[PDB]
RNA sequence: AGAGAAAUCAAG
RNA sequence: UGCU
RNA sequence: GCCUGUUUUUGCU
RNA sequence: GCAAAAACA
RNA sequence: GCAAAAACA
């Protein structure tokens, strides 16, 4: 449960963290992308800023 | 017209957009509707026989005519009973999945139909006030009439409503008591006449016709009955290839394209209309078709009786004559009833019932669009016809795939005759067949290689709506966006429509030139920052779907300090008169009630600047609905199912809310003390 | 405070009772009828009054407020001269919103962010898509229903109301409603609407959430192999004259669900009568916390295995017949595509029966591949006409050969051999290679003409000039697109073949044994413990965890497992057990220990610790033993094959840990001593008054405390779930009764 | 007057 | 009292 | 004044 | 669910 | 966001 939220790191990335934890527990260190991963790794951030 | 017929770059099909005088005024009707109503009454009698014999046609109850009596050189009113039976049998034998869906609807969907669906209608004739009233008002007063004449409560289902309607017909005298106080009396004959009465009235702002036509509206005593048959007809039509009425928009175009397969030697394409529709269709033919459908389905007798009630009531219809035919002595103008002095409608005097006139033939009104479509489609099912047919109500398109031209002509004539067997006459001047297929029209959709976009069918929607700047801008831009998506408007037309709409929208809100609003903004140093305030457009062709405020915030055109003021949920401009309830996700108290305002300060309400008891009753219903919604958050997501009456249900709910409020016990006691 | 809400509700109830003495004698269920009575909001032609209405002296109607000055800089902002009603009656000047744009009270930035949340999502979604290069060109539209806007989570329509109920008002729900809700969507929606519900009313927030999890498909003309997955950008990225190239992936779990369904189908085809095996397994597998039936209903994809599993659950499938890269759709046909068991006696001992499919009677099939679009008409195995709408100079080798294979038109293959037959896939590959290097069968089947108007060149190219042209191949004169009118209902074969109900028989749609797809990742959160195929997991840890959760939590499964391992009988988990334990020599000692533990304690299958010990002994017993080594005593603990995970008999460490308070299997607390629901709950009672047991706040609140009796509230009724004492579920008892009836019927 | 078209507005 |  | 049926767009409960 | 608008028959 | 006199995203 989130205590402090920062605008730099949105609290929605906890979904990415828990997905990675579950995938690693299931013997899969590498997992497919999810929607919360969009604003977690700056995917298409260069194009967004440029446009 | 030579300027509308290009020969080199584009074809005339693409220039069919130019054959539209829209953006010009739409014609209106001015005077008495009596002549039009009487003409619609007399036309079915003129078409029953090959030689018009009106006097010999008025004594006919069921219009059934021998195959040698069917007119082939003109409109033919009536049907062939054996033809209807055999064609309905053929239509049932084929399209078995459609009949299975009909059985599914009868068993499952029909019992769950609620009579509140009748409230969705527009102006409805009221048998109590003898006027046209909004559908909710007429429905509620009819429900009260049934409740206080049957001394019982009417179930929410439509079957219970129809059973109550049938039960009231069994009484000798019925009374209506309503607040102004006033009491009105109905005999069985009087209430029967009011049941079978259609209120006639002009159709205004109708484009595409030289002569004004008359529309009619039935009472709530028969709209419920028509609802069942219309829903069943829709259920059947959604599952048959030959129908075109229940689908619309792009789905209708896809269905049409699924049939534009021209592979044989001679591939025709017949597109035409049916003349004198809604008045050459005897309701008894629809009765027979529905009865055959229900017999071959194994349905019991009660459903057959229910399906047959509306068509008999329309067989006994009483069309409301207007305020009289116009008579002149010199340059005088006087309006007189039908039977006062001779006219061209003297043969119909015997059908006059007060101010209404009876007509046993035809439908007189498009209350059975889906059932008439089914009647048209059953006639198609025969061995001779091998082409693809699409029929909506009276506009049809047919595709032929024949080896020889003579075979195609024989098939076309067989189509005409089989349509005439059930009382449907092809309009000879409106039906055109192209022997090599590829060019046609259906529902004003012209196709040559693909369904070409039709500009000027979207122009009437380009005017600002007049609610408030945000809603007007949003819906105008989204209408333009839908027109672009459907192919009606391309890039250039879409952008030009955006510019025209924006300019008119800024004008309508006093944002152009020197106005009072602009002067006030100038003298007080108020920069616009919004489209409705005179700022530069933020929306583009690719950003039609984006909200103005969000896009301006993203682009930096609207700073956060002004955003904190525009989107204030406590602004006086859009403040509500009463407190509203709010959810609280994962909180000790999940519901909080507090005063609220619409977030945008530009979503204000414009004053409109100018059966009363029933309106106060609507207000009481609204208050009860509001308190129920406040106390029962779960009826907002699912249907209400709590037991008991409203008072006790909300009393127990309010209690249970209190004991979960996490307060002191004695405080809960003092709160419960003042509950009524 | 919290008391103000109760005060307001009490006063509203009292006023509504006093002001409306009637309208509450009606039943509460009459709300569904009288909520629609909202007349006096009707208006006619507001657009014909806007110009005058704005220019009226006092156009704006608002409630009386003191935040708007009566006169500001010489302009009279508000008018209170008339005050006919004095409530919602004062009128404001048109410049009042303009005045409020400045000189106005502000609001926290959090509120502004919450209000613009969905619109901001749309704006960032627009500015995050790669604006590619415009490719102008003539386009043949394809009309299909497409999703209006993207959804944070896709949920089947039946589960949307329950999801919303769990999001907004959990206190007025039952355990069945909670079970029918998509909990992932519930969590996402709660996180999203935590700030939004503070600025939106109840119904506004409810329907915002609904829109966030509702598909709302709408028909639009699209471009083939250019579907933007959502009509949000169709005006920008698509038209009849251009498309904007974009690079967007699926980012959806439909591929993983396909992988899971494919594994289930492949392992089900290896058993007796695969249909009921697949149906039973699909009713015992849960992805995350959602049952497999519900997640299959959620994902309505085009994929084959997903379609097979959806048909097995009674749902529909959108899959279309695909050959290589060309999609085929039968517009209309006289009879379903029949199959011929062409047996090939090339050798006496070596013979293979390779079946092909063809047409009988007349048929018309639409085909699409890349930008090539059109239809062809055939009679039996003879092509009558072909009409193609393709770009100029395009190579039409692969689509035409896919058509020929689809109709079995050309006859070098199918009934013949063009060379010994061996397997379907090899024969198909040989067919395609032979006709790729020798594409003359099409020309000798269709014929040649010297007319220059015909666009199909002898080298199977579009509009390229040549001396001769392929006969009966013309341009697509009018747009043609598949469309089904009647709601198609699908039939699943006993060998897991998906059929479509054609008029004169059954039309094959999906057929395994030629669906070629490599293995992929399983969906996260997949639970195969209750299923018969645990070896689907490729991880030894997951395999062992699922097997142990299956044995520990259920006594009957432990009985069956121990019995099969001890007596060397066939077991559903033989492969998993063999793959978990290394090649050892402890089988005889394990079987012994099984013997003494069974004889000493006939009542062993009630203590989960005893079940754990018996499961360990049975797993070692059913292991792959070594021949050339003498048997040794069973060890206290061993290591899983190809792993460093320790499995211990005493369950003090490693994969299974059984503390006094609880048992942990693979890091997860499978069983709790006093607070748990392993055997589940049953409803047992619906009442209009509270029963004589505790009333929990929410269904999940009562699921955590683990009381022997608790109630929940749902629309004025109380549902008091107590406990399940039966050792079997409804589903398998119904299965047993149905099989007993059918196993008395067979004589 | 005029607008207009199968009969209305141009007052009560 | 101000739409190109 | 302003019917029935289908489709579409927007906003609010 | 309601309200407004538009197209077609 | 990382990082500093502008590169990655």
């Amino acid at each position: 449960e989130c205590i402090r939220e920062s605008k730099s790191t949105p609290a929605s990335v906890i979904t990415c963290l828990t997905s990675s934890l579950q995938s690693f527990a299931e013997g899969n260190p590498v997992r497919s992308r999810i929607h919360e991963d969009i604003i977690a790794f700056g995917i298409n951030k260069k194009q967004e800023k440029k446009q | 017209m030579n300027l509308f017929t290009p020969l080199s770059e584009i074809n005339p099909t693409t220039t069919q957009e130019l054959l539209y005088a829209y953006t010009g005024p739409a014609p209106v009707a001015y005077g008495t509707r009596t002549r039009a109503v009487l003409e619609n009454i007399i036309r079915p009698y003129q078409y029953f026989y090959k030689e018009p014999n009106v006097q010999r046609a008025l004594d006919i109850k069921t219009g059934c005519k021998e195959p040698e009596d069917i007119n082939v050189e003109g409109p033919s009113s009536g049907f062939h009973t054996a033809s209807v039976l055999k064609l309905a049998d053929n239509f049932f034998r084929k399209y078995r999945p459609a009949m299975e869906k009909l059985k599914y609807w009868i068993l499952v969907k029909l019992p769950k139909l609620k009579y509140a669906e009748l409230s969705k209608g527009r102006q409805t004739y009221s048998f109590i006030h003898k006027r046209n009233l909004p559908a909710p008002i007429a429905l509620e007063e009819t429900v009260e009439f049934l409740e206080q004449n049957l001394r019982r409560k009417i179930g929410p289902t439509l079957l219970s409503y129809c059973q109550a309607i049938a039960d009231v017909m069994e009484l000798d005298e019925t009374t209506y008591e309503g607040a102004r106080t006033y009491t009105i009396k109905f005999s069985r004959e009087e209430l029967w006449d009011q049941m079978r009465t259609l209120n006639t009235m002009w159709k205004h702002l109708e484009r595409g016709r030289l002569n004004r036509r008359t529309i009619a509206t039935p009472s709530m005593l028969i709209r419920g009955f028509v609802k069942i048959v219309e829903d069943a007809a829709k259920e059947i039509l959604e599952n048959v290839p030959t129908s075109g009425v229940p689908v619309g928009g792009e789905e209708k175009l896809a269905k049409l394209a699924s049939k534009q397969t021209f592979h044989t030697a001679v591939t025709g394409e017949l597109s035409g209309d049916q003349e004198k529709f809604n008045e050459c269709l005897d309701p008894d033919a629809m009765r027979l078709m529905w009865t055959v459908f229900l017999r071959k389905l194994g349905c019991p007798d009660w459903i057959m009786e229910l399906f047959n009630i509306p068509f008999m009531v329309f067989k006994s219809k009483l069309a409301d004559m207007g305020e009289g035919l116009v008579y002149t002595k010199g340059k005088l103008t006087d309006r007189k009833p039908l039977g006062e002095m001779p006219s061209e409608f003297d043969d119909l005097v015997r059908n006059v019932v007060g101010n209404s006139i009876s007509c046993r033939l035809g439908m007189f009104m498009g209350m059975y669009n889906l059932t008439s479509t089914l009647l048209a489609l059953i006639s198609i099912e025969r061995e001779e016809l091998t082409g693809s047919h699409v029929e909506s109500s009276d506009d049809f398109i047919h595709f032929f795939n024949c080896k020889t031209h003579e075979e195609m002509f024989k098939q076309a004539e067989t189509l005409r005759l089989t349509l005439k067997l059930v009382g449907i006459n092809m309009s000879p001047s409106k039906c055109i067949l192209i022997s090599p297929a590829g060019i046609g029209e259906f529902n004003s959709k012209f196709h040559h290689r693909d369904f070409v976009g039709n500009v000027a069918t979207e122009l009437p929607a380009l005017v600002p709506n007049g609610t408030n700047p945000m809603t007007d801008l949003a819906m105008g831009l989204n209408v333009i966006k839908h027109s672009v998506n459907t192919g009606q408007m391309n890039l250039c037309t879409g952008a030009l429509a955006m510019r025209i709409f924006n300019h008119a929208y800024k004008y309508a809100y006093m944002a152009l030139g020197v106005t009072r609003r602009t002067r006030f903004m100038e003298e007080n140093a108020i920069t616009p920052l919004l489209t409705n305030q005179g700022a530069s457009p933020v929306h583009s062709f690719s950003t039609m779907h984006l909200d103005e405020v969000a896009l301006r915030r993203h682009l930096g055109l609207l700073d956060e300090e002004t955003l904190r003021r525009i989107l204030n949920p406590n602004n006086p401009v859009t403040q509500k008169g009463d407190p509203s309830m709010f959810f609280r996700i994962e909180n000790k108290m999940p519901q909080i009630m507090e005063d609220y305002s619409v977030p945008s300060c530009f979503k204000y309400t414009l004053s409109r600047n100018r059966h009363k008891a029933l309106l106060n009753k609507e207000e009481r219903y609204q208050r009860v609905t509001s308190i129920i919604n406040k106390l029962f958050p779960e009826v907002l997501i699912q249907e209400a199912s709590a037991p008991g009456t409203v008072r006790e249900s909300l009393k127990r709910r309010l209690e249970l809310v209190v004991e979960r409020s996490d307060l002191d016990e004695e405080r809960k006691k003092r709160i419960l003390s003042r509950i009524f | 405070e919290s008391e103000c809400t109760l005060r307001a509700l009490v006063e509203e109830y009292n006023g509504a009772c006093k002001e409306a003495p009637k309208e509450m004698s009606k039943q509460f269920t009459d709300y569904n009828t009288f909520k629609r009575y909202t007349t006096s909001k009707k208006d006619h032609a507001p657009q014909m009054r806007l110009v005058y209405s704005v220019r009226k002296p006092w156009p704006i109607s608002m409630t009386p407020s003191k935040e708007i000055p009566l006169v500001f800089n010489g302009t009279k902002l508000k008018d209170t001269i008339l005050d006919l009603g004095e409530s919602k009656r004062t009128r404001a000047n048109i410049v009042v919103p303009d005045y409020w744009s400045k000189y106005g009270s502000q609001t926290s930035l959090e509120v502004v962010n919450a209000i613009l949340y969905a619109e901001d999502l749309k704006v960032q979604r627009f500015f995050s898509t790669e604006w590619g290069e415009i490719r102008y060109g003539r386009m043949l539209p394809f009309r299909k229903p497409v999703q209006a806007c993207p959804t944070i989570e896709e949920v089947n329509p039946a589960s949307i109301p329950h999801t919303l109920l769990q999001v907004f008002c959990p206190q007025y729900t039952t355990l069945d409603s909670k079970r029918k809700a998509h909990m992932g969507a519930v969590e996402k929606l709660k996180r999203v609407m935590e700030p939004i519900c503070k600025v939106q009313t109840q119904e506004s927030a409810v329907h915002i959430a609904r829109s966030l999890i509702d598909s709302n498909k709408k028909w639009l003309p699209t471009v083939v192999d250019h579907t933007p997955r959502t009509a949000e950008m169709a005006h920008f990225l698509c038209s009849k004259y251009h498309y904007v190239h974009t690079n967007t992936q699926d980012l959806s779990d439909t591929r993983s669900i396909d992988n899971l369904c494919g594994e289930l189908v492949k392992r089900s085809l290896k058993c007796r009568c695969p249909k009921e095996t697949l149906v039973a397994n699909l009713d015992k597998i849960t992805i995350q916390g959602r049952p497999m039936r519900e997640v299959l209903a959620d994902h309505d994809g085009e994929l084959p295995y997903l379609g097979i599993c959806r048909v097995a659950m009674g749902l529909s499938t959108h899959h279309t017949m695909k050959i290589r890269s060309t999609k085929f759709s039968i517009l209309n046909s006289d009879h379903p595509r029949i199959e011929v068991k062409k047996v090939f006696s090339l050798s006496p001992d070596v013979q293979v029966t390779i079946p092909y499919r063809r047409f009988k009677g007349k048929a018309k099939v639409y085909f699409q591949n890349d930008q090539i679009q059109g239809y062809f008409s055939c009679t039996d195995r003879q092509i009558d006409e072909i009409k193609i709408s393709a770009p100029k100079n395009a190579p039409l080798l692969e689509p035409l050969l896919d058509i020929c294979y689809y109709g079995s038109f050309i006859e070098p293959g199918f009934e013949q051999t063009f060379g010994y037959p061996a397997g379907k896939r090899e024969f198909v590959d040989s067919f395609f290679m032979h006709h790729s290097k020798d594409h003359k069968a099409f020309l000798i089947h269709m014929g040649l003409d010297k007319d220059l108007s015909l666009p199909l060149s002898p080298e199977l190219n579009w509009k390229e000039p040549a001396l001769s042209k392929v006969c009966r191949v013309t341009e697509l004169d009018s747009t043609v697109q598949p469309y089904t009118s009647a709601t198609r209902e699908f039939v699943l074969g006993e060998t897991l073949n998906v059929y479509t109900q054609h008029e004169n028989g059954l039309e094959l749609l999906i057929c395994p044994t030629e669906i070629r797809s490599t293995r992929g990742p399983l969906p996260p959160g997949t639970n195969l413990s209750g299923s018969e195929f645990i070896d689907i997991y490729q991880d030894p840890f997951s395999r062992a965890k699922s097997l142990l959760k299956s044995t520990i939590l259920h006594a009957e499964r432990c009985k069956e497992f121990v019995g099969n391992m001890l007596e060397e009988y066939q077991d559903p988990a033989e492969t998993t057990v063999q793959s978990l334990v290394p090649i050892n020599t402890w089988g005889k000692s394990a079987k012994r220990k099984l013997q003494e533990e069974i004889t000493s304690d006939p009542d062993w299958h009630q203590c989960p610790r005893k079940r754990a010990k018996m499961s360990y002994l049975a797993i070692i017993a059913g292991s792959i033993q070594d021949r050339d080594k003498k048997q040794t005593n069973v060890p206290r603990a061993f290591m899983l094959r190809g792993s460093q995970i320790e499995y211990d008999m005493k369950a003090t460490r490693g994969l299974v840990v059984d503390t006094t308070n609880r048992i942990i299997v693979g890091g997860e607390t499978v069983l709790r001593e006093g607070k748990g629901g392993p055997e589940g709950y049953v409803q047992t009672g619906v009442f209009e008054e509270q029963p004589r047991c505790y009333l929990v706040d929410t269904p999940d609140h009562g699921l955590s405390m683990g009381l022997s009796r608790f109630c929940v509230h749902s629309q004025g009724r109380y549902f008091q779930y107590e406990k399940k004492i039966s050792i079997w579920e409804e589903t398998d008892n119904i299965k047993a009764t149905i099989d007993s009836q059918r196993d008395l019927k067979r004589r």
